[PDB]
C-alpha cells in the first residue's frame, strides 16, 4: 500500500485529492497482496498443521503450543486485509 | 544494501552452501538424543 | 525448528512472487523472443530492490519479538529454552540465507476466482471504512 501511493499514481495523491486515484491505488496494492499473501498464510498454516494433529509421544505439547498460531493466522490475515487498508486509506486522509 | 554484494559473490556461495549442505547433514547424523531438556534443579 | 519451517519458505516465496510478476512486467514493455542471460538478471535482482528490507527485517521482528521468552526462570526456562533458540536460529538461517543464495537460485532456476471472492468485500471496505474499523474492535 505504502509503494502503490509511493508510485506514479502517488504524484496525483500528493498533488491534489482524488480519492477515486487512491482507491484505484489500494486495489491494485490489494491483488498484488492475494498472490503472495494466500500462499505466505498457506503455507504458515498447511506447514504449521501436522503439529496440531495430536497423536504420538510428545503430541501433546507441540499442539498446544500450535493451535494458538493455526488459530491467529486464519483471523491475523482474514482482518488484516480490510484492517490495513480501511486506516491508511484514512490516515491518508488526516495529514491531507 | 547486502542484495547487491551478494550477486558477486555468485559461486563460491553456492560451495559454501555444498559444505554447508554435507556439513549439517554430517553432524544431525551424529546428534545426541532423549525424550525432554535436562528440567531438573 | 518444526515450528519456523511455516516462515522459513515465507522468507523466499514473497521475494520470488514479486519477482515472477516483475517478469511479466519485462516481457509487455519489451519484446517476447529476444533475452541474454544477463537480461534475466536484472529483472529478478530488481525483485530484491523493493521488498528485500520488508521480509528480511520481517525475519529479524519474527525471532527478537519472541527473544523475551528466554525470560522464562527455572524448569520452564529449560523447556521451552530449547525450542525458542532453534526457532531463532531456523529464521536466521533461513533469512541470511535469502540474502546470500535465494536470491541467487531463483535466477538461475484459479488464483483470478479467490480474487473474485475478496475485492467485492474489499471495495465495500471503503464505504465509510470506519464502519469495518468499528466491527473490528467488536471482535
Amino acid at each position: 500500500l505504502r509503494h502503490a501511493i509511493e508510485a506514479v499514481p502517488s504524484l496525483n495523491n500528493p498533488q491534489t485529492f482524488s480519492e477515486q486515484k487512491l482507491d484505484e491505488a489500494l486495489y491494485h496494492g490489494a491483488v498484488l497482496r492475494v498472490r503472495p499473501k494466500a500462499m505466505t498464510v498457506a503455507v504458515i498454516i498447511a506447514g504449521l498443521l501436522p503439529i496440531l494433529w495430536g497423536t504420538g509421544a510428545g503430541s501433546e505439547v507441540m499442539s498446544r503450543i500450535a493451535a494458538p498460531m493455526i488459530g491467529g493466522m486464519i483471523t491475523a490475515p482474514l482482518l488484516s486485509l480490510f484492517i490495513i487498508p480501511a486506516a491508511y486509506k484514512l490516515m491518508w486522509l488526516h495529514r491531507h | 544494501w547486502i542484495i547487491r554484494r551478494s550477486v558477486a559473490n555468485r559461486f563460491l556461495v553456492l560451495m559454501g552452501a555444498l559444505f554447508l549442505s554435507i556439513w549439517g547433514t554430517w553432524t544431525i547424523i551424529n546428534t545426541p538424543v532423549d525424550a525432554l531438556p535436562d528440567l531438573s534443579d | 525448528i518444526a515450528i519456523a519451517v511455516g516462515a522459513m519458505v515465507d522468507a523466499a516465496i514473497v521475494m520470488i512472487e514479486n519477482a515472477h510478476k516483475r517478469l511479466e512486467e519485462w516481457q509487455h514493455q519489451h519484446p517476447d523472443a529476444t533475452l541474454d542471460n544477463k537480461t534475466r538478471w536484472q529483472v529478478i535482482t530488481d525483485a530484491s530492490v523493493e521488498v528485500g528490507p520488508a521480509l528480511f527485517i520481517s525475519l529479524l521482528i519474527i525471532t527478537l519479538s519472541f527473544i523475551p521468552i528466554f525470560t522464562l526462570e527455572g524448569q520452564e526456562g529449560r523447556l521451552f529454552g530449547p525450542l525458542a533458540f532453534t526457532k531463532t536460529y531456523a529464521m536466521a538461517g533461513a533469512a541470511l540465507l535469502a540474502i546470500v543464495v535465494i536470491p541467487i537460485l531463483m535466477g538461475y532456476w484459479l488464483n483470478r476466482f479467490l480474487i473474485r471472492v475478496y475485492h467485492p468485500l474489499l471495495l465495500k471496505v471503503l464505504h465509510w471504512p470506519k464502519t469495518t474499523l468499528l466491527v473490528a474492535a467488536l471482535s
